[PDB]
């Protein structure tokens, strides 16, 4: 056993292509239809529970991860590349940031602390890029509420609202027409779910949804962060 | 043969009204010769301010240090960092040679931009806080200053009253002690004005 | 073994070129146009963002204009992240020679040795290179305002003005055409602007497609101020120079 | 196609041919078995007499590790010294902290994962050799045999290289004839037999015929080379079986 | 510093002083000992104070990653781990001596952990310069399975002890209650004394200091 | 750097005509405490020599691991194990010898001295001493620590010198050793009366002989 | 078509090698079933000796990982025994560096995590297992998890692996949807068995013998499995009634 | 500290006073001094409480390992991974540790590690500071093939004077019963030992 592979497996093509960073936004472009909202007062995050088989408990499987108390992730992709980027993001968030400073990092920080990982999974010998999408949505005392999608390449863009993976095209067009500069966050979920009924097929309720949100604090602080209940969302299903 | 007495100096810092004071000496010796009596011991990086006492080397390595590392954090957080932030540096900075520290007795002091909370705190040399609201006291005439803050102070002084507090609690700790004074600065710091004096004492 | 699935990055072609590097510096030609411009009293950086929805929150977004110290600031052109792990070395080299000289690094100085680090990477490792090319505009009391290059061979170059990223072909060729060495900041700011308005790909040029920032000793007591524009400011100047 | 020029690469049937193809230079070297009897094992193996100018008897082939196991090998004859030399290395650092001489299952599973970490990479080739091993310990004998690929198994009979066919048929004459037991000087005597009837697929060149064993009463557990008269008494067995 | 802490029937109560002394002076006559490891595990700290605070935040940081990977609260067992294979391996030269309480899925657990890595599993323990004062009133009067008010009691009365008898320990009473339906973090739970009232005056009048220059920018 | 703490005392051996003979009590000292009785300080090395062993007890047990262990990596790939290639007394001392020096020249000694006695290939007495510090030497009789002092005297008016050694018998040899014994737990603080004994001859081969003890004991004087 | 070859994205966004060594899980043609009752987990799986020269007692696709997990394993054994005996050791270290028995899911998670590394990193192959875990976890109680060549893992109620899966699967997923309950509804772990046993006959259409079965039963505290005539028994059971 | 362990005809029994002290200072008076390392391989620890307690826990660690891979280690074993810690690490460590443990092959087997990790297997083992005042009494009075009843008043006795004559040793007299019939823990309080 000797790591031979020293040298980049992701290089640029005569055409200025970095093929596998493509191929991973293609593998991105497979996956489950995840989305996110900001509103004035809070953000929201969701996305659908594909449930690999019906005996499997899809309550085990989170795809919307907490990062710290006022951040939150999602993703479409790769599960598995995912939950070591979320490993990952909220080890640096500690060892980085709050072993230094006594806080937790701001939102646009640990989005950028994530996108270097995700960066050098593109350049480092030996390693193929994650082959996921992130959309980390937070609070933080001097910012405020913010939303981010962070690629495979490392590349980040803060949005208003956004969607990835499957039905990502038709969901952005849909979310277009509905946000505005002074949404609540109760109007952001309604748009959430409105929006992310159009990319499911099956069964939609609670159990099939994983939505959170960044809002209020929940009783030094208490966290923004916030999973929705499996009853919570069916109770907002019904005025739908 | 003692770091933190070689060279000598003071460090005092208070709370007042909607405003924070730090005061320090101008000696740096060996020992029994002076040497300068214009070696100030008070840095800033923005609004946060830091005294450091104790052997100056390090005292000198320290500010640049810190300089370098909230600049940083500048550039990344995109604003400047608070007092209570800037503390948990200090201290984390400290303990990372606690087992070859560095000689030193920082007091930070500053206001809260955001919250308007005045703040001050002080170090050990291997970065344990101590986190006081009435006043913070380091250097080879700490017992002296101690002494005349605790019978000198009390709260919610207004920035010129306070100016009189911390600086006769300076001076005359200064004076019984050999390896301090030689001339003294007084920072009077409010949410957005910053007064610097320096004092008139005896030369010996 | 491992030696079959090697794409040698650090290799010349028969011809003598650098295989990757060529290839980064077409990846780069499809970034977004930055353009700066230097006057007598300052300096100017433009760029055009790229792709953009409406949804995209402008106002805390930044892929094209960093900060690298209180005197020297960044256009980038290509891939942001690559950019980013560039800038954070940058931003520490500039610290590490104030720590060491208590004086701000020279422009020159910071900027060679960005540019050695990507030479290293067309040299040796077996690495890809950075697919960046950036434009810094810098001060300091040697050479007064400075405007230099880095492309990813690691080669840089010193402007009066220049572009980098899509489109420099004919963004040049308007800057050589409408520049001149006794122009002002505020000139400067309006032929940056008309430049990127013809060479742009877009149908038109909005405040919501462009990061803005200049660089002025024009500030109380001879000390150097950057600006980085805020969105509502960029729609304000393309107004006054009469673009929308 | 070109999943075979990689080791570690898999096909997309889900096989490592690299692995299968280590296999072939196996079943291409020298016929080797083992048998299990009532208190221990047996090993034996043909050795090939390319030349008179051969020194008979010293070429030996059977390896011991520690005190107690017996290892024999058919295939490339260096891969399985080196693996051997790795069991030696394992049984003496079990042996150095837990003081007991290393049980069989627990050294059947060092090289095990020893030469199932040389199909985990592209840059080392697998092992060239089936390996044919066992002995004595607390809990009685045991006979093991272990492939290219790592797989291994408990076995009541053994045997590898190209006789192996016309072998494994012989030692299941003796599992089905003998279910209460075979006793340790009978499994001498038929390993010789065993060997001499698979020589009829290396038949071209004569052979010499090389036995050890470890039982519990024979050789106090130990692993000794079966010699002189005994192993003359074998040898004696299996020619005439053979007519 | 006095630290104690004692098993009651429902769960823990910590307890400690609030004096930090350099040397002889008193630096902080209201500094926290009792520390945040998780939300069901506190600890009391004393020796070294650096040394204090920064083991409690550590181990407390790998637990929160440790809870966030495994989904469910974590134990004191572990707290006790993290803290003694840390201590052990720096022989001693971390001056940390904790109190460490908590409640877990498994109930209760007290333990005090040394500076050199020892760790002793008890219904009541005492640490600090003031220990041999608190632990003389838990001989006194420490029974098991006590209602949590006497236990409150017995707690803020062996601080108590040590606060008034120890030179090391003073100011105010910090006490900590943690069980299975609540963590009750009670600071101050006592003032056992006064702050001395000052009679004079001794604050000078504006203008009575000597300066020599001035200089004033704004922010 | 260490010290000894579980100790044994003297090994005592000579040469005699046809072989050697070598002695050591079966004590292990923890200081004054004399712990445990039931210590053997003789460990034969096959057929042909016995490693006698004193001072730290723990060391002489890590010293009985690299000898058994020596014995196995010798029987590997060796069809001669138990004939010409087996293990000599001169190769098991070299080997031990070789140790010893290596760990004093890395300030970290094994914390014993021992004698290798045996008998060679061809009939040879080997007889030789090595310690903490790697010093080597051989003679007619060799003793470690106590032994040095009360029995080469003793054994040394049997063999004063080379030519001695023909002259002197086994029966001859064996009581003197045993006389040796005897006087060494008189005068030895740290000895016990129980001990060990192996003689090595060229002829009879490895005679091993356990629970021995020290008798004809004069303590009548006291009396007086 | 080097992209097929190691662990690099193809055009489609597919990882080939990861994909094949899935097949390779099946090359060793064993089904695997696993249930849940109140108090246990039960898991099954085909036993298949089809050499006589084989020593049967040896031939196992079960392990017990720690005291109260057990592992079964769907591919060849190589990968299984380097599979297990890293579970193994990753459980010993658990519970010495924090002091508690190491939980069937975070055991899972770990193992997913190192399985996902392989998936990333081109000079190390995937394995070619899936891994179920089984336990009677202290906090969660019945516990089923399992872990593939991709670095997937999730807990279930029950679950089947192997090349008749599906059939396997559906006969379950039926089963559940009458009781309408996560779990066999039962209190000796004995009965677990002879249901986990009785719905592989009906889902397999094969009747098995002693020595056609492996069977695993975790119950509070520890994890065991069964001999040969403890499965006889279990067998003489389900064809009585 | 005041340890011993004792094989008896049915196995071997571990027995402990509850002593700790930080100079005169008793810091713990009901310590548990044995602790177990396997299902019935126990050891009883005497020395720094830091090093003894690194040490078993390592212990614990490695047979537990041994265990998932060959099965129960014997009692020899255990002993020999202690020895190998407390040998290799003498220069750091400051352990005396008895190890006691029941096969069923081998019955009851106590072995003893002193400070300079030497290995020394022995029908009854007694250690600690306040052993040195019971090595008369325990030679006297030990007998092989002893009941358990008998076996129980043995370490009784013994550990009574110890703590007697021992300021360093008191308290509760703890003891382990190892057999086939499996693992029994009895205490013994200072009203009962005291007055014998
Ligand atoms: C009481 C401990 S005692 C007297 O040993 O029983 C107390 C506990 C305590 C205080 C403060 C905190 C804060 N979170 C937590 C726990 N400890 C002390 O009083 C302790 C001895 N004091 C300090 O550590 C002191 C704190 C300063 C902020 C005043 N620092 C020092 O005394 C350093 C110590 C030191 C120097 C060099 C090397 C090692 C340790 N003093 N100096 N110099
Ligand atoms: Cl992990
Ligand atoms: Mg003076
Ligand atoms: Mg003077
Ligand atoms: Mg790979
Ligand atoms: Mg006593």
């Amino acid at each position: 056993m000797t790591d031979r592979y020293s040298f980049s497996l992701t290089t640029f093509s005569p055409s200025g292509k970095l093929g596998q960073i493509d191929y991973a936004l293609t593998a991105v472009k497979q996956g489950v239809t995840s989305l996110g909202i900001k509103a004035t007062n809070g953000v929201v995050i969701a996305t659908e529970k594909k449930s690999s088989s019906p005996l499997a408990m899809s309550e085990t499987l989170s795809k919307v991860s907490l990062l710290t108390p006022d951040i939150g992730a999602v993703y479409s992709g790769m599960g598995p590349d995912y939950r070591v980027l979320v490993d990952k993001s909220r080890k640096v968030a500690h060892t980085s940031y709050k072993r230094i400073y006594g806080e937790y990092p701001p939102t646009k920080l640990l989005v950028s602390e994530v996108a270097k990982i995700m960066q050098e999974a593109t350049q480092s010998g030996g390693v193929r890029p994650f082959g996921v999408s992130l959309l980390i949505a937070g609070h933080d005392e001097f910012n405020g509420f913010s939303l981010y999608q962070v690629d495979p390449s490392g590349s980040y863009f803060p949005w208003k609202a956004t969607a990835i993976g499957k039905g990502s095209v038709a969901a952005k067009t849909f979310l277009e027409k509905r946000w505005n500069d002074e949404l609540e966050l109760e109007d952001a979920i309604h748009i959430a779910l409105l929006t992310l009924k159009e990319s499911v097929e099956g069964e939609f309720n609670g159990d099939t949804i994983e939505l959170a949100i960044i809002g209020d604090e929940n009783p030094d602080k208490g966290p923004r962060f916030r999973k929705l209940t499996s009853q919570e969302i069916n109770d907002r299903l019904e005025a739908l | 043969s003692d770091p933190s007495s070689i060279n000598g100096g003071i460090v005092v810092a208070m709370t007042g009204k909607d405003c924070v004071a730090i005061a320090c000496d101008l000696r740096l010796g060996s020992q029994s010769l002076g040497v300068s009596n214009k070696f100030e011991k008070i840095f800033h990086y923005g609004h946060v301010f830091l005294g450091i006492t104790g052997l100056a080397t390090d005292v000198t390595t320290l500010n640049e240090m810190f300089r370098y590392k909230t600049n940083l954090y500048k550039l990344k957080e995109e604003r400047a960092i608070e007092p209570e932030t800037f503390t948990q540096l200090v201290s984390s900075s400290l303990y990372e040679r606690r087992f070859g520290p560095y000689f030193v007795g920082p007091v930070v002091a500053g206001i809260n931009s955001k919250s308007g909370k005045p703040f001050i705190a002080g170090f050990d040399l291997i970065g344990c806080i101590d986190e006081a609201k009435d006043f913070i006291v380091s250097g080879t005439a700490s017992d002296q200053l101690f002494g005349m803050c605790e019978s000198l102070y009390e709260p919610n002084l207004e920035p010129e009253d306070l100016f009189e507090t911390i600086s006769q609690a300076l001076l005359n700790a200064a004076d019984r002690d050999a390896l301090s004074g030689w001339g003294a600065v007084v920072y009077i710091i409010k949410k957005d004005e910053v007064v610097k004096r320096y004092l008139k004492m005896r030369q010996d | 073994g491992s030696r079959r699935y090697d794409s040698r990055t650090t290799i010349f072609s028969p011809e003598g070129r650098l295989y990757q590097v060529e290839y980064a510096l077409e990846s780069i030609s499809h970034a977004g146009t930055a353009i700066g411009i230097m006057a007598s009293d300052g300096i100017v950086l433009a760029a055009e963002r790229k792709v953009t929805s409406t949804l995209l929150e402008q106002d805390t977004s930044t892929e094209k204009l960093y900060k690298l110290n209180d005197k020297i600031a960044v256009a980038v052109a290509g891939l942001t992240a690559d950019a980013e792990i560039l800038i954070n070395t940058a931003r520490i080299h500039a610290q590490n020679y104030l720590k060491t000289y208590n004086e701000d690094i020279p422009v020159e100085i910071l900027v060679r040795r960005l540019s050695d680090i990507k030479q290293g990477y067309t040299q040796h490792g077996g690495l890809r290179p950075f697919g960046v090319s950036f434009i810094y505009a810098g001060y300091d009391d040697r050479y007064g305002y400075q405007l230099y290059t880095s492309n990813p061979s690691g080669n840089y170059t010193g402007w009066k003005a220049i572009s980098v990223g899509a489109n420099t072909s004919a963004a040049q060729t308007l800057l050589q055409m409408d520049y001149k060495d006794d122009m002002k900041v505020d000139d400067a700011i309006e032929l940056a602007l008309k430049t990127l308005s013809k060479t742009t790909d877009s149908s038109a040029l909005t405040y919501d497609r462009l990061e803005f920032a200049t660089i002025r000793k024009g500030a109380n007591d001879g000390e150097v101020y950057q600006k980085i524009f805020k969105p509502q400011e960029i729609k304000d100047i393309l107004v006054k120079t009469g673009i929308t | 196609t070109g999943y075979d020029l990689s080791n570690s690469v898999f096909s997309p049937d889900g096989r490592n041919f690299q692995v299968e193809y280590a296999v072939k230079a196996v079943e291409n070297g020298t016929t080797s078995i083992g048998i299990k009897c009532n208190d221990g094992v047996v090993f034996a193996v043909e050795k090939l007499i390319t030349s008179k100018l051969l020194v008979p008897q010293k070429n030996v082939k059977i390896q011991v590790v520690d005190r107690h196991i017996g290892c024999v090998y058919s295939g490339l004859i260096p891969d399985g010294r080196h693996l051997v030399n790795r069991g030696r290395e394992e049984a003496a650092s079990f042996k150095k902290l837990y003081k007991t001489p290393i049980p069989i299952p627990a050294f059947a599973d060092r090289l095990g994962q020893y030469v199932q970490a040389h199909t985990l990479y592209n840059s080392v080739r697998p092992f060239g050799v089936s390996t044919i091993f066992g002995g004595v310990d607390k809990n009685g004998a045991h006979l093991y045999m272990l492939e290219p690929s790592g797989s291994y198994w408990g076995y009541k009979g053994a045997a590898t290289g190209k006789g192996r066919q016309s072998a494994k048929a012989e030692l299941e004459k003796l599992v089905d004839h003998h279910p209460e037991g075979l006793s340790a000087r009978e499994a001498v005597k038929q390993a010789a037999k065993i060997i001499y009837l698979a020589h009829e697929d290396n038949k071209e060149k004569d052979f010499e015929l090389e036995i050890s064993w470890c039982s519990l009463s024979e050789t106090n557990g130990l692993h000794k080379f079966v010699k002189g008269d005994l192993l003359q008494e074998a040898i004696d067995f299996a020619q005439k079986e053979i007519n | 510093t006095t630290i104690a802490g004692v098993v009651y029937k429902d769960g823990i109560v910590l307890g400690a002083d609030t004096r930090a002394t350099e040397g002889m002076v008193v630096a902080d006559k209201n500094c926290s000992k009792i520390h945040f490891i998780s939300p069901n595990i506190y600890c009391c700290g004393a020796g070294t104070a650096a040394d204090t605070d920064m083991t409690t935040q550590l181990i407390s940081s790998n637990l929160e990653l440790h809870s966030l990977s495994t989904g469910r609260l974590p134990r004191v067992v572990t707290a006790n781990r993290m803290l003694k294979q840390m201590l052990f391996r720096y022989q001693g030269y971390i001056g940390a001596a904790l109190v460490l309480g908590g409640v877990d899925v498994t109930g209760p657990h007290l333990y005090s952990i040394y500076p050199h890595g020892s760790t002793d599993k008890l219904p009541y323990v005492t640490m600090g310069s003031g220990s041999l004062a608190a632990m003389a009133v838990f001989e006194d009067k420490f029974r098991p399975d006590m209602e949590e008010e006497e236990a409150k009691n017995l707690v803020s009365e062996a601080i108590a002890a040590g606060i008034f008898n120890d030179l090391g320990s003073g100011g105010n009473i910090d006490l900590c209650v943690i069980s299975k339906n609540k963590l009750d973090f009670l600071r101050p739970y006592t003032v056992p004394n006064k702050k001395g009232t000052r009679l004079g005056r001794y604050r000078c009048e504006k203008g009575t200091t000597a300066v020599l220059t001035e200089k004033i920018t704004p922010l | 750097t260490q010290q000894p703490i579980v100790t044994g005392t003297s090994v005592i051996s000579m040469k005699y005509d046809n072989g050697v003979i070598i002695a050591a009590d079966n004590l292990g000292s923890y200081g004054s405490l004399l712990r445990f009785n039931g210590v053997e300080r003789l460990i034969p090395v096959g057929d042909n020599t016995v490693v006698g062993i004193s001072g730290d007890i723990s060391d002489m047990q890590h010293i009985e691991r690299l000898l058994k262990d020596l014995v196995t990596e010798n029987a590997y790939d060796n069809p001669l194990a138990d004939a010409e290639e087996a293990l000599e007394p001169s190769y098991i001392f070299e080997y031990l010898a070789t140790v010893m020096y290596q760990r004093r020249s890395k300030m970290n000694p094994l914390w014993n001295a021992i004698i290798v006695a045996g008998v060679q290939s061809n009939g040879d007495q080997f007889l030789r001493y090595v310690n903490l510090l790697g010093v080597t030497y051989s003679s007619p009789t060799l003793a470690t620590g106590f032994g040095a002092h009360m029995a080469n005297p003793l054994l040394r008016k049997v063999v004063d010198r080379e030519s001695d050694i023909p002259k002197t018998t086994v029966q001859v040899a064996e009581e003197a050793i045993v006389n040796a014994m005897r006087v060494l737990y008189y005068r030895d603080a740290r000895s016990s009366r129980n001990f060990s004994l192996a003689i090595i001859d060229k002829n009879t081969g490895l005679t091993f002989k356990k629970n021995l003890q020290v008798e004809n004991m004069k303590w009548d004087f006291a009396k007086d | 078509g080097y992209d097929r070859h190691i662990t690099i994205f193809s055009p489609e966004g597919r990882l080939y090698q990861v994909e094949y060594a899935f097949k390779a899980t099946n090359q060793t043609n064993i089904n695997s079933l696993a249930v849940r009752g109140k108090d246990c987990t039960v898991v099954i799986s085909q036993k298949k000796v089809p050499d006589k020269l084989l020593d049967p007692t040896t031939v196992s696709y079960i392990f017990c990982i720690s005291r109260t997990i057990g592992m079964v394993v769907n591919g060849p054994i190589p990968d299984a025994r380097n599979a297990a005996l890293r579970a193994k050791a990753e459980a010993a270290e658990f519970r010495y560096k924090y002091g508690y028995d190491m939980p069937c899911d975070v055991l899972a998670k770990r193992m997913a995590n190192l399985s996902q590394i392989y998936t990333q990193r081109a000079y190390m192959r995937p394995l070619g297992v899936i891994l179920t875990f089984v336990s009677v976890d202290e906090e969660l109680g019945p516990s089923i998890y399992k872990t593939d060549p991709a670095g997937y893992y999730v807990g279930y109620k029950a679950t089947a692996t192997g090349p008749k899966q599906q059939e396997i699967t559906t006969n379950l997923e039926n089963h559940f949807k009458k009781s309408k309950i996560d779990h066999i509804n039962e209190e000796s772990w004995e009965k677990v068995v002879e249901f986990a046993i009785t719905h592989m006959i009906d889902a397999l259409g094969t009747e098995f013998s002693k020595n056609d079965l492996e069977v695993g039963v975790a119950t509070k505290d520890k994890f065991f499995t069964l001999s040969a005539e403890n499965i006889e028994e279990r067998l003489v059971a389900i064809a009585e009634q | 500290t005041s340890i011993m362990a004792v094989t008896f005809k049915d196995g071997v029994i571990l027995g402990a006073d509850s002593r700790t002290t930080t100079g005169a200072y008793i810091a713990n008076r009901v310590t548990d001094k044995l602790t177990r390392v396997h299902d019935k391989i126990w050891c009883c620890r005497s020395g720094s409480a830091a090093d003894t307690q690194a040490i078993a826990d390592i212990v614990q660690y490695h047979l537990e390992l041994y265990t998932s891979q060959y099965g129960t280690p014997s009692t020899e074993t255990a002993a020999s991974v202690f020895k190998e810690l407390c040998y290799e690490n003498k220069d750091n460590l400051t352990a005396g540790i008895i190890v006691a443990g029941y096969d069923d092959k081998n019955k009851g087997e106590v072995y003893t590690i002193p400070l300079g990790g030497s290995v020394h297997k022995l029908p009854y083992a007694i250690a600690g500071s306040g052993s040195t005042f019971i090595y008369g009494y325990c030679d006297k009075n030990f007998r092989e093939n002893m009941s358990k009843e008998e076996t129980v008043d043995f370490i009784k006795h013994s550990l009574s004077q110890a703590i007697k004559w021992d300021g360093s040793s008191g308290g509760v007299i703890r003891m382990v019963v190892l057999t086939a019939a499996g693992v029994e823990r009895l205490i013994f309080y200072p009203d009962e030992y005291e007055q014998l």
